[PDB]
């Protein structure tokens, strides 16, 4: 069962680049097809027998090569095409997948929109309280949030979550999610959420108070 | 000099010739048609007195040989008695009677080959209902030439190819295949002809008008629409028509010797031959119980086969069973056709081969049914070397057009492997031997 | 032409259940079917194969009957019954309508997937609590709102604002797994000039417990 | 004539493996030949359409745009044939049907460039003509040219490579190999005597050429008509009726298309100038109607499965009709190169789904589909003016795949073959010889 | 080959309904499908007919709109939409598999049927009353019970004596309509040693009205 | 617009007899068929094309005739052979059934076992009288039912239905029902239901009396 494995596992580029991924075979094969999987969608059919473009697949794509070694090319990239690809055969049952390539978009840097958002009526009547802070449409990709209750740090509690790459605007957003108990958020009144970003010499902060 | 001549009055048939036509394809199908009830209903008769003698056992065996062999001997009787020249498939007496070296006795060879093989074919013998058809069919277009007295060679030759076309298209609900067989084999192929090709249409639009009056509704062969063919995979169809093409030349020396180490069991007597006869047919109609798959026309085992629902050892089994079966059949004088047998033997061949090819490339996500399909018509290809009308014969009974490509493959790669070891067409082959022994 | 998995979630180790996708939009007859795997943010490999008159299905490298694939014309349905469930079976299904070009054959069309979680923890529908500006909006350009869906527990959920008629804006953020219980936020925005003046709902989805919640973003009074 | 047979009945079906192997390359030659010939009217076609997106709001520019850009490549075509081989205007089927006969020679040196880019040109314009015309002659001289480069001796070679490669090219233009194979035997053959066409050869180019048009344009039909329903017995004689009138119909056809030669010929004189600025002239008229109504313009295959489907009221149908046999002539009868073929399917098509849509509301209880009509009216035009039924009944059935209409088809063909002759009608690819023969010779 | 027609029943006149027919056992599409009713006495008549392509749909020299007959063949089902009823559309409604020998067509499977009532009359349940003979008359070798359903609406009801067991010389006669309601018997000829030694039990059900009711045969004492 | 008729309304014969029925037309049929029906079943397909028996039927039925009347037939008739049989063609559009023939199973004559039933004590508490008289199993179906309330004729409030012939016996069953009011009823004695058949020349009398 002929071992799949491509090019570079992750790969930046920027709009304009062109751009290559290869697909290497154990042993060899021949006419493999490539697979698009956007980020949360189900895997496309993108390119197969080699290098002919499934209907609807844009002109900028193409495949090739031959013995143990098979590469998928874009010709002048677009921010559109963030996703991971898989080549695979089927020329030696059973048939293989490659391992994937992560296509990631290099772009120009876009600041955090930072919102914050004390815990719901709903969730305090069942003993909870969560504060959330939503950092939305930020790149790169690396960013430091920091929470401030009452002037004084916290890090007991809090969970992150990032999105994936965007395929249109290509930027990341992130959430940070303060989780306390209701006397505990109870015995504080002022709440804030440091966002950190090269964009900003100094940290962005949302804010709410009880009073 | 007169360098002219010019094309105007190509597909100029006279009007008298086409009326002639529509009259012998209404003849050769009825004909054809009532011919066809008969084999069934002596099949269905044998087929209730083994209800009369289902307890005992070996009674059975007997009632089933006798019953076969009694109408065996009948027909070999009203073959050797009144008309010789209707033994065999008799495809090849009617080709000779296009060369004009062999005459149309339709006097004699209509009941005798009606009735004659009603009784082969009725016995449940290994023989197809083309033989019986084909050649009345011949005949009836013989019997209008002579009772509306027709001169011209024109008229003669058309009369008697739209007869033989008519018939092989009633025997196969097969309009198309009955046109290509005198257009593609039997047309006497060594110069031109008169045949009229819009008569042979109006002949076999006739006879199969009157098969589909009577014997429709239902298919003689129903496959169902089975897969389709990738590019990749016609490497496959290349090699089993060479396997075809390496056997057809190999079946064609036993048919034909076979015939031989035949006449010697009788010496030509014709009491010896009427009794060795109802022995095979007695076989036949034996074996036709405790083996239905090695006897009988073939088109049963046909959709069983192509549906892969026969194992690897019962294909080899039948195969060679009905390899012996055929030819004890056919070369032994019997009236009936070698077309059918034909077919069940490269159906089953073809699934074989399919068989082995779906688990030597899971790759390929073969289905045996497509080997069978293309191997159908491949022993019409490698023995009696008509590839384009076995092609189109299969492809109107079948109905699987998606595997055209593979199946003219099979059928070329037969037809060429048969020409290069040295085979020749079967049905010139017999006609050869029998104008051999004419001069000779 | 689509393809619709189903009847994932929450199996016990050593349970086994009955994945099934239903097929419309194409002759589900001559159409070899497959399914392919995905474990969490892992690579796609294939479990098995089956043509239409049932007659050849082969698996990939596996044992006696760890999957078994069936498939029912009738209903142009296709299953794949795993048993016997090991952590490793804990990943997305994938049913792939299968095709060649050359010969060669590919995954022609893919479902949309089904999740299938190789766990313990009882299945729970999730609190969906709305996330609305603190009684004090800087009343921007745009306003941003969000709900938060907690305490749930096989995956997915699948939030939607105003039923899709809110495409643009949004962002649901992959969960977080705390204490066996999934924790997720949505996040849309919108023209200020449009909220509270008109409604803002959050359809929350979880299919495993075939709960549904569906919030509507209460400004701070 | 007696022994001479005898024994002599082995040899039949012996064809010289050295000709078995030359009608391999030649069909494996025409079939990629028809292939590049084939994307190339695509890709200008293409063309067309793009150049009409940059003139999509000025309306009269845009009707100017089709109009001249068709136009300079019909002129292209019709001098690249006046200019360097004029035996390579009309279908060129006549001229390779003569070519058997010894009766015309096989300019490949010439033709094969003048053809391909000179056909390239008016289809590529879209006028109403089929690639067959083209891949035909291009495939018959494609034979040739391997015979004189590889030197084959014998009357038996030269006829053999002549006929695969115009089967192998009929196959390709069609996606036919039967009914490539087919056209030789039923028609293609010199039918005046016995020929050494080797049948086992024609096989082996077809098939050829056949997987070469297969490797590339493939996975897709030309025409799809779905599975039409079936054809009751007491349904048959509707199908005698409509060969009739394809029957009587025929012949008034041949006789336009010879007569509008003639009509057109004095509008030239023979003038290399007049002749390609008439042609640009059609060329144009027919990019112009490609737009403002496409079904009055091009090769056919599109408005086929739509008429099938009974999509066309019968208004637009009588409509289709008359304009289709019009512009069918002004591009064939006018020299262009390209094939009569493709237009005469439509034409049949589209007079079939007419009949069918009468015959369905005067017996609702025959539970009709006009759509059957059509399909067996499809290769009736072919039955009544080529008169070579059997192939385009092996033509249609390729194509449309709907075996169960085999009895209507046989019947509706025979019925136009017979009635064609009966109202005094000659096969038009003969006729046309006849003439360039003629018209040779009256000229010592 | 089975056709399951449904939605007939009790309709007001002038309002309408729609008659669904279910096809199994065979290939939905590629047949002509049918409607054809039988009035109660009267005889049968044809509605109309749908092709599988839905292109053509034919209904008897039926005045303007009467019927619509459509097909979706995608459920494997046909429809029957009847509006502004009346007396005359009372009857009961097949559909029917239409085909042809030589081309002349004919009804070749129907289904059960679903019988439509149209009447001004409320759907009320029946009264159901034991007939035990008198000690007046003989208990002699035979014995003969009885059962009266009285006054009912609509049809049918279902007499089964005994939960059916009891099924040996059983009669049960046709309903009668009188007044806008139904009246029917059911007779049971049992040995003078079953009963009333015995217990003999009359079994009604009239669901229209969520009836089930079974009135024990006791003698007169 | 077509109309078929078919010559015995209803008929009987004994089982192996040759039953013949018609289906004669107001202008020209070809290729007719005939439909059995049997009670509370779906028609079935029984000839068809003028006469073609269908895959199960007996090879004792047989169509025949033309133009303008046919006819089923036949050769030793069953008891599983009673039913109605609709002819019907579709020669002409639209297509047509006839009136139907109903076929059935003539026995040996049967004396009607008459027998009367009193008004239920349930049936009376709210008022109501219903006597029913049952004349079960005769041969043949012609019966005259006549009631007597103390032995005066009355003929209004009564309700007769047969059944269709007896699948068992082919027999046939009867049934009077006699409705009055509680007080109607409660003025009377004697009840008298008196059966007139062709198996007597005197009428079976049942009755009952309050007393
Ligand atoms: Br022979
Ligand atoms: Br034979
Ligand atoms: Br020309
Ligand atoms: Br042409």
């Amino acid at each position: 069962d002929i071992v799949l494995t491509q090019s570079p596992a992750i790969m930046s580029a920027a709009p304009g680049d062109k751009v290559t991924m290869t697909c290497s075979a154990s042993s060899s094969v021949s006419y493999i097809h490539w697979y698009q999987q956007k980020s949360g969608t189900s895997p496309k059919r993108w390119i197969y027998d080699t290098s002919k473009l499934t209907s609807g697949v844009p002109v900028r794509f193409s495949g090739s090569g031959s013995g143990t070694s098979y590469s998928l090319t874009i010709n002048t990239m677009e921010a559109e095409d963030a996703a991971t690809y898989y080549c695979q055969q089927w020329s030696s049952h059973p048939q293989t997948f490659g391992g994937g390539t992560k296509l990631e978009i290099l772009r120009a840097d876009a600041a955090p929109t930072v919102s914050i958002f004390p815990p719901s009526s709903e969730q305090l009547t069942s003993g909870g309280a969560s504060v959330v802070c939503f950092l939305n449409n930020f790149y790169p990709k690396d960013i430091n949030v920091k929470w401030k209750i009452d002037g004084s740090e916290r890090q007991n509690g809090v969970l992150n979550s990032w999105t994936d790459q965007d395929s249109k605007d290509s930027t990341y957003s992130m959430s940070s999610t303060l989780t306390l108990t209701k006397d505990e958020y109870e015995r504080h009144n002022s709440y804030t959420c440091e966002a950190t970003h090269k964009t900003s010499t100094s940290p962005i902060v949302k804010s709410f108070n009880r009073a | 000099r007169q360098l002219i001549r010019q094309l105007l009055e190509r597909d100029k048939t006279p009007l008298a010739i086409l009326f002639m036509a529509a009259v012998v394809g209404t003849l050769v199908g009825l004909a054809a048609v009532a011919f066809d009830k008969g084999v069934a209903w002596l099949q269905n008769q044998r087929m209730g007195a083994l209800v009369h003698t289902a307890d005992n056992y070996p009674l059975l065996l007997t009632v089933a040989f006798l019953c076969s062999a009694v109408l065996a001997m009948f027909g070999y009787f009203l073959v050797r008695k009144y008309a010789p020249e209707a033994g065999g498939s008799g495809i090849p007496e009617i080709e000779g009677a296009l060369e004009d070296q062999r005459p149309v006795r339709w006097w004699r060879v209509l009941p005798v080959k009606f009735f004659g093989g009603l009784g082969t074919l009725g016995g449940g013998m290994v023989l197809g209902r083309e033989g019986p058809t084909v050649q009345i069919g011949g005949n009836i277009g013989r019997m209008v030439l002579d009772i509306f007295r027709l001169k011209g060679d024109e008229a003669r030759h058309t009369l008697l190819a739209t007869g033989a076309a008519a018939g092989l298209a009633a025997a196969f609900n097969a309009p198309l295949a009955g046109i290509l067989f005198i257009i593609e084999h039997m047309r006497p192929q060594f110069r031109y002809t008169l045949i009229s090709i819009k008569a042979v249409f109006i002949g076999v639009i006739m006879s199969t008008i009157m098969y589909r009056i009577f014997n429709h509704e239902v298919a003689l062969i129903d496959v169902g629409k089975l897969s389709d063919a990738p590019l990749n995979t016609l490497w496959l169809y290349l090699i089993l028509g060479i396997i075809f093409g390496i056997f057809g030349p190999i079946f064609n020396k036993w048919v034909l010797g076979m015939q031989d180490l035949l006449h010697r069991v009788h010496g030509g007597n014709i009491t010896k031959w009427v009794l060795m006869g109802g022995a095979i047919g007695g076989l036949c109609g034996l074996l036709g119980f405790v083996a239905p798959a090695t006897s009988g026309g073939g088109f049963n085992l046909i959709p069983i086969a192509t549906a892969g629902n026969f194992s690897m050892g019962m294909l080899v089994f039948i195969f060679v069973a009905r390899v012996i079966t055929t030819l004890l059949c056919f070369s032994s004088g019997a009236p009936g056709g070698i077309f059918a047998p034909m077919l069940a033997l490269g159906t089953v061949l073809g699934t074989a081969f399919g068989m082995v090819a779906v688990e030597l490339f899971p790759q390929y996500h073969l289905e045996a049914g497509t080997f069978a399909i293309a191997g159908m018509g491949a022993l019409l290809a490698a023995s009696i070397r008509a590839p384009l009308t076995g092609i189109i014969l299969v492809l109107e009974m079948t109905d699987n057009y998606q595997l055209i490509l593979p199946m003219i493959i099979t059928g070329l790669g037969a037809t060429l492997l048969a020409q290069f070891t040295g085979g020749k067409p079967l049905y010139s082959a017999i006609l050869a031997r029998t104008l051999a022994k004419q001069e000779a | 032409v689509r393809l619709l998995e189903s009847g994932g979630g929450l199996v016990q180790p050593g349970g086994s259940l009955k994945l099934s996708c239903a097929a419309s939009g194409f002759d589900y007859s001559r159409y070899w079917m497959s399914w392919v795997r995905q474990a969490p943010g892992k690579g796609l490999k294939w479990i098995g194969e089956i043509n239409p008159v049932s007659s050849t299905i082969n698996y990939t490298p596996s044992l006696k009957d760890k999957f078994i694939i069936s498939r029912d014309n009738a209903k142009d349905t296709l299953y794949l019954q795993i048993s016997k469930v090991r952590s490793e079976d804990t990943a997305l299904y994938y049913c792939a309508r299968l095709y060649y070009g050359y010969g060669y054959w590919y995954f022609d069309v893919w479902g949309a997937g089904t999740t299938v979680t190789v766990s313990s923890a009882k299945t729970t529908p999730p609190s969906v609590y709305p996330l609305a500006p603190g009684s004090a909006a800087a009343a921007a350009s745009m306003v941003t709102l969000g709900c938060l869906v907690k305490g749930y527990f096989p995956e997915p959920v699948t939030v939607t604002w105003n039923s899709g008629s809110l495409a643009a804006g949004v962002h649901t953020f992959p969960a977080v797994l705390q204490a066996a219980l999934y924790t997720l936020s949505s996040s849309v925005t919108v023209p200020s000039s449009s909220w509270p003046s008109e409604t803002v709902t959050c359809n929350v989805a979880h299919p495993a417990s075939s709960t549904k919640v569906d919030k509507k973003i209460v400004p701070r009074a």
